[PDB]
């Protein structure tokens, strides 16, 4: 027969396959259940799913809000009295603040974070259009980091890393950013600049190797490439 | 060997990435395919093969360096015991 | 589609500003078991004893085991890369491996998918064979 | 075993018996040490 | 002509003999790196240079980083270092609702030369160009003679009698680096809360791996290629 | 099968090698004669040694039957006119064939110009 | 068929399967009589554990699984695929054309053999690696029965004793 | 009597070394060790392939990871083994740290390693 083919809920999340289309004690075993369905591949406070879960379930199935509200209520109040589970919340709500476009609220997110107010200070200016004055921003919280006075994190650190190159990309440093691409191996990047800032395309010795790194970049299909 | 002892792509930032990973002997672990995985490519790198290596090449790394060790145990044990 | 890996270089899970995306990327590894690799690559190697046999080591000879490991790997690739270079090759494939390992090693791995003299050396022979009758 | 020793023996068997400035260094090297012992871990 | 060092070289005479003089060299410890006096940024006790801490602790020179001392133009005082070590070792973080406006001890130790520091000095020469090199390989051995000429003009070449005579010597000739004993041989509740720590960080791309030595590697690529891009336009 | 029942039975036993082979060669390894070192013993080693000469003869023997295109393999020179009648002749090229599943090389040239 | 004949009643997935086929044909590819006494002379005149298991499992099989087991006995890899055999084995490409059947049943007698003591190897070692742990045979297993099968007789290298040199074979033909 | 060139080559470089006498059969024995190495070299250089120059070179390399280890090769020559000189400084800084065993008069002469270390019983 197996060739031809609280319990009913336990059943439903791991009984049974859909591969051809309650104590608390025992909520554990469901909620890993839960997770194990909802990221299988065949698909095309009382229940806890990951934020990073249901961040990356969102950004393919079209269920924004429905993580968003989970993330937001959850930094207004931990699950859990630890730092790891904080950080990943506040990451994934930042990361899905980024994506759907809302600069206001991710500056202000992140400006709840950080700790130099440095670091403060040139988000506030990135937040109102002043480039030069958040970029030198920037670079006054990374001098002053050098030094060691006070720990920091790894975040704050990609922060200062990735807003420089977007404020120059704001500020039309192109000759800056196509050295810095090609020293990084950064091909997006070395590619924007090249397409902005020389004339490759006249003739082959430069239009071969430019397709060459477009066909490089290639694998990975977006609507930017 | 004195010296020794005293548009494109940056492959030399790629090549100094096999420094990062501890060594069987730091960690305590027998190298598995990630670790033989991490290692391939800086190999492949520094001798010019830009396009890196076949994708079931870790997996028989792994199986043979265990048929390795094997090996070299039994050939010690068979004498001794 | 197919799922997509990341590509470019710019690098993943940075908390930024810096988004970009692929139509369809491919989910993680991950796992909620509870046995982690850290801990079975320490059981490896007593695995390993148990097959051959059939802790077993002394502290001082589980060391030089290791060093055995990573010497063994750390020679190999280094022997077969070059190999697979001078053939005029941008890629490195199981077959440069093979050779090595059964030429340096005498190690043979299952499941993995001439010389003859010419008229010169035949006409030396001939000539010794008619001088010594 | 550093002080295992046997000895000549003719008379046995095969011949072996078997017994049967601030902070100069030397006034302040013990708390330096002290404290690179700290910081070594 | 150079007055040779003692049999037993030791700081008292090295302090004494060489006062009023500047340190070869100047290292601050906190609690879990440490810097030069000078420098910008730190060290970690996990990173590399904990190899020199090592030597610091051993009274060593640290022939590992050798050439990187001689650029710098570090001072020798009869091959030895005269080093100073300062010590300074003796809320709810990110967490939104949090408020904002906003919103030592003094030693000095002196480090001895050893075989090893002599070998790399002479192959770093072997390789320094001035002939070409400012020594050729093959004048390498003579030259050595002559170094060990001028650090032990002085032998003990009396003979003995016999066995008590030659054991009193041994004795009388001890020296305090060489007198070491043999070494050790070798030798080999919350679990819910970190459970659910676990099951809650899953599918985080770096968060995590963890269940950190930042060197401002791309800061400095970007000023380097300011500098040079200035430079540059300074000639137009 | 006991090795005592063996070193007692060695009177039955003993190869076809002289003693004075025997004491030559354990000199020269590192083993005293029989006068300190018992007879059964070096009687053993001796046998123990006679029985791998006759394998070594059994193959190559099956090498030069099975031999029984046509020309000779390169690294094997030797012989003269090549001997007379029908008999077996043991050849360099036999003995390397037999000999290499030993673990032993034995090529050579066969002219030197 | 013939993995079931020796003790293999599970279901062997693509790979085992796969792995076995490759070594039985790198086998196949790398493959009175002459030497007997009376060839010492010129004239020549005319003259004048496996089965104890099986048995026991053959005991306990039932009339339909025996009659199953019987017919299975007869796998082949040779007989009636006399072309597809030769094909297979790349006869052509390393002998010249059409052996004769002697040859191919001879094969066929082999290659049988090879199959057998590679299962029951394979049989043992999981079984040992299940006790300790406390289904089919998998690839890693038969990986293991390989290299067991490869190994030689300590005669083939006492005269590398004492020395650092390597061993240095052709592929053994078990 | 004949005899090949090459022979009386090598015998004439051995007499130009010093060597006042010489065994008949050393010429040959070297003439098949160079047989030996060539057919070795090119038949190892054959499979990492016409054949070139950076094929040789390689089988040549890889050849030297377990052969030759030996010479008269001095400051940085790899002989005696090939072990590095730095490596042998530091093992030798590991050793000569200890210090000398003390030794009373009536032991110096008689004294010997412990029993784990010895030949008794060995009869």
């Amino acid at each position: 027969t197996v060739r031809m083919e609280s319990a009913r809920l336990a059943y439903v999340i791991l009984g049974q396959n859909w591969d051809t289309l309650v104590p608390k004690e025992d909520r554990p075993d469901l909620e890993r259940g839960l997770v194990t369905l909802l990221t299988k591949d065949y698909h095309s406070p009382h229940c806890k799913i990951p934020p990073h879960v249901l961040k990356f379930e969102a950004k393919t199935y079209d269920a924004w809000y429905t993580a968003l509200h989970q993330l937001e209520n959850a930094a207004i109040k931990p699950e859990i009295d630890s730092a790891a589970v904080r950080e990943s919340n506040l990451d994934a709500l930042v990361d899905l603040y980024s994506t759907l476009g809302e600069d206001d609220l991710f500056y202000g997110t992140w400006r709840r974070r950080c700790q130099f107010v440095e670091t403060n200070a040139g988000l506030s200016y990135e937040q109102h259009g002043m480039w030069e004055k958040a970029q030198r921003m920037y670079e006054s919280a990374q001098i002053k980091a050098r030094t060691g006075v006070i720990p920091f994190s790894e975040a704050e650190y990609m922060l200062w890393e990735d807003h420089w190159v977007l404020c120059a990309q704001k500020l039309q440093q192109w000759e800056i950013l196509q050295d810095f691409a090609k020293h990084e191996n950064f091909q997006d990047l070395l590619l924007e600049c090249a397409w902005r800032n020389t004339e490759y395309w006249q003739n082959q010795e430069n239009r071969d190797q430019l397709d060459t790194v477009i066909k490089g970049v290639m694998d990975a299909p977006t609507p930017r490439r | 060997v004195l010296m020794e002892h005293a548009l494109k792509m940056n492959f030399d930032l790629e090549i100094r990435k096999r420094y990062a990973q501890p060594l069987a002997v730091e960690s305590g672990e027998f190298p598995d395919t990630s670790n033989i995985e991490s290692r391939m490519l800086p190999f492949c790198y520094e001798a010019g093969l830009s396009s890196g290596h076949a994708p079931d090449a870790a997996q028989f790394m792994s199986i043979a360096t265990e048929t390795f060790i094997k090996e070299v145990m039994s050939a010690i044990f068979s004498r001794t015991r | 589609p197919q799922p997509v890996p990341n590509i470019g270089g710019a690098g993943s899970g940075r908390p930024t500003y810096t988004s970009g995306q692929p139509a369809l990327p491919k989910t993680p590894a991950f796992q909620l078991e509870g046995e982690g690799e850290r801990v079975l690559n320490k059981k490896k190697l007593d695995e390993l004893v148990r097959q051959v046999c059939g802790n077993m080591l002394t502290p001082e000879v589980e060391e030089s085991v290791l060093n055995m490991a990573d010497a063994f790997v750390d020679n190999v690739l280094h022997q077969a890369c070059r190999n697979a270079k001078e053939r005029g090759s941008k890629v490195l494939e199981i077959r440069d491996i093979q050779l090595v390992l059964e030429r340096v090693y005498n190690i043979r791995i299952p499941g993995y998918a001439k010389v003859q003299p010419n008229s010169n050396w035949i006409k030396k022979m001939s000539a010794v064979q008619a001088a010594k009758v | 075993n550093w002080e295992d020793y046997t000895y000549v023996d003719p008379s046995r068997p095969d011949g072996i018996a078997i017994p049967s400035w601030e902070g100069a260094e030397p006034e302040t090297s013990d708390l330096l040490n002290a404290v690179l012992d700290s910081c070594l871990a | 002509t150079f007055d040779a060092p003692p049999y037993v070289i030791t700081p008292e005479y090295i302090l004494k003999k060489f006062a009023g003089h500047p340190p070869s060299l100047i290292v601050h410890l906190y609690q879990n790196h440490f810097r030069f006096d000078q420098q910008e940024g730190m060290f970690q006790y996990k990173s590399p240079m904990r190899i020199f801490i090592e030597h610091l602790r051993n009274r060593t020179v640290p022939h590992e980083i050798m050439e990187y001392l001689i650029q710098g133009g570090v001072p020798f005082y009869e091959g030895c270092l005269i080093v100073q070590v300062f010590d300074h070792r003796t809320t709810v973080p990110f967490s939104i609702h949090n408020h904002n406006p906003y919103i030592p001890t003094v030693y000095t130790v002196v480090l001895m030369p050893t075989a090893q520091a002599l070998h790399t000095d002479l192959l770093l020469k072997t390789v320094t160009p001035r002939d070409h090199m400012e020594l050729d390989p093959k004048n390498i051995y003579e030259v050595e003679a002559k170094i060990l000429l001028a650090t032990y003009p002085k032998l003990d070449l009396e003979p003995t009698k016999n066995a008590e005579e030659t054991i009193a010597k041994l004795e009388k000739l001890a020296h305090p680096e060489h007198s070491h004993k043999p070494p050790e041989p070798k030798v080999r509740d919350e679990a819910l809360a970190a459970e659910q720590e676990r099951y809650m960080l899953t599918l985080d791309e770096r968060l995590s791996s963890k269940l950190w030595e930042p060197r401002f590697e791309r800061f400095k690529l970007i000023e380097n290629i300011k500098q040079e891009h200035a430079e540059k336009k300074e000639q137009e | 099968a006991s090795l005592r029942e063996f070193l007692n039975k060695m009177d039955d036993y003993a190869p076809i090698i002289p003693d004075a082979v025997t004491n030559y060669y354990m000199t020269r390894a590192g083993l005293p004669p029989p006068p300190q070192t018992d007879i059964r013993l070096a009687r053993l080693l001796a046998l123990a040694t006679q029985k791998f000469i006759a394998d070594i003869a059994a193959d190559a023997y099956q090498y030069s039957r099975i031999r029984a295109l046509g020309i000779q393999r390169p690294g094997y020179g030797g012989g003269g006119q090549g001997g007379s009648q029908n008999r077996t002749v043991l050849t360099m090229e036999d003995l390397g064939m037999a000999v290499s599943e030993f673990g032993v090389n034995v090529k050579r040239s066969e002219f030197y110009r | 068929q013939m993995m079931y004949v020796s003790g293999e009643t599970g279901e062997p997935s693509l790979e085992t399967t796969g792995i076995i086929e490759d070594i039985v044909r790198q086998q196949v590819i790398e493959i009175g009589l002459p030497w007997e006494p009376a060839s010492f002379y010129s004239v020549e005149v005319p003259e004048r554990q496996r089965l104890r298991k099986a048995d026991e499992r053959t005991k306990a099989m039932t009339k339909e699984e025996y009659v199953t087991w019987s017919e299975f006995r007869q796998a082949s890899f040779t007989y009636r695929k006399g072309k597809r055999f030769r094909e297979w084995a790349g006869f052509g490409l390393v002998t010249d054309s059409k052996p004769s059947d002697d040859i191919i049943d001879i094969l066929g007698f082999l290659t049988f053999e090879m199959v057998q003591t590679l299962t029951e190897e394979a049989l043992k070692i999981k079984e040992q690696e299940d006790l300790h742990r406390e289904t089919p045979v998998e690839p890693r297993h038969i990986q293991e029965a390989f290299r067991r099968l490869q190994q030689r007789p300590k005669k083939a290298r006492a005269m590398l004793n004492g020395t650092k040199l390597q061993q240095r074979t052709q592929l053994k033909l078990f | 009597s004949p005899r090949p060139r090459d022979a009386r080559t090598l015998e004439l470089l051995l007499t130009a070394q010093g060597v006042t006498s010489f065994e008949p059969r050393v010429s040959q024995l070297l003439l098949d060790f160079a047989y030996r190495h060539t057919a070795a070299v090119l038949s190892d250089a054959l499979h990492l392939s016409s054949i070139t120059a950076n094929a040789v070179a390689l089988a040549i390399s890889s050849r030297l990871g377990y052969q030759f280890r030996g010479g008269g090769g001095g400051y940085y020559g790899g002989g005696g083994g090939g072990a590095s000189k730095d490596w042998m400084l530091e093992l030798a800084r590991e050793r000569n740290k200890v210090a000398l065993p003390r030794v009373l008069p009536s032991e110096w002469g008689v004294r010997l390693p412990g029993e784990r270390f010895v030949l008794s019983g060995v009869s």
